[PDB]
Order: structure tokens, then C-alpha cells, then sequence
């Protein structure tokens, strides 16, 4: 039996964790951009400063 | 003997015997085939 060809199919499933995992950067980009918002609100009093 | 009777000798005979006489020196040859599979391989890994 094909050696190769159980490699072949595995190569395209590991692929396919490339989506799931950049999504999850950006859910993390998004709490943290939330974050320094938050925290900027009790600078609020300095307009150019915040 | 005649020629073409020898012939017949030559294929069915003669022809047979000097292939069998051709040792395998299996030992040596299963070296060989051992040092083949883990070349196909190499880099590679196991099954199949």
C-alpha cells in the first residue's frame, strides 16, 4: 500500500488549521483592542492624551 | 549424436542448469535488500 498516499491526504488536512487558527489571532486582536479602550476611559479627561 | 538433437539438449538442459548454477549468496543479498528498504525510506518514516 501507498506510503505516499496516506501522507497525500494528511498534508491537506493540517492545511486546513491555518482558518480556525488565524481566526483566533484576530478574536484575540479584537479582546485586546477592546482592552486598551477600556482601560482609556479613565484617561478620558485628557482628550489628546487618551 | 547429431546436431539438432544436441539443440534440444542445448535448451532444455544445458540452458536450465547454467542459470541454477548462479549462487544467490542469499546471506550477502538479504544485506542488500535491508540496506534497500531503508533507503527507499530514509527521511521517511515506517509504514507502509
Amino acid at each position: 500500500t501507498p506510503d505516499m498516499a496516506f501522507e497525500a491526504i494528511v498534508k491537506k488536512q493540517i492545511v486546513k488549521l491555518k482558518g480556525p487558527s488565524l481566526k483566533s489571532v484576530d478574536l484575540v486582536i479584537q479582546e485586546l483592542i477592546n482592552t486598551v479602550k477600556k482601560c482609556t476611559k479613565k484617561l478620558a479627561n485628557f482628550p489628546r492624551l487618551c | 549424436l547429431s546436431g539438432g538433437a544436441s539443440i534440444n539438449r542445448i535448451f532444455h538442459e544445458r540452458f536450465p542448469f547454467e542459470i541454477v548454477k548462479m549462487e544467490f549468496n542469499e546471506k550477502e543479498l538479504r544485506r542488500e535488500i535491508s540496506y534497500a528498504i531503508k533507503n527507499i525510506h530514509g527521511i521517511r518514516t515506517g509504514l507502509f
